[PDB]
């Protein structure tokens, strides 16, 4: 498999850490079935 | 503002192409990945995917 590090960015006062876990979690197997890919885990921190 | 994300994938397996950026591989999966997650983020809240980098799993 592969660890990708890598730096998302999203407009301030929009959308939270808590929110971008909540649609990836939610969206690793819809997100997957999309483009067959297949996630391990994901994790956001704002530090 | 920007967000540090991490995650590890089994549909693929690491590479020397993605070892480094010289190879479309890289290039595209990057792409890929961004394509991807403009689906997910469509939320508006999204802007670009910057400063990626990839390791073995």
């Amino acid at each position: 498999s592969v660890v990708v590090q890598l730096t998302l960015a999203f407009r301030e006062g929009t959308i939270n850490v808590h929110d971008v876990e909540t649609q990836f979690n939610q969206y690793k197997t819809e997100a997957a079935s999309r483009y067959n890919l297949t996630i391990s885990d994901v994790s956001v921190s704002d530090v | 503002s920007f967000f540090f994300l991490s995650f590890h994938i089994s549909n693929l397996q690491f590479n020397s192409s993605l070892e480094d950026p010289s190879t479309d591989y890289y290039q595209e999966l990057q792409r890929d990945i961004s394509e991807m997650f403009l689906q997910i983020y469509k939320q508006g809240g999204f802007l670009g995917l910057s400063n990626i980098k990839f390791r073995p799993g």
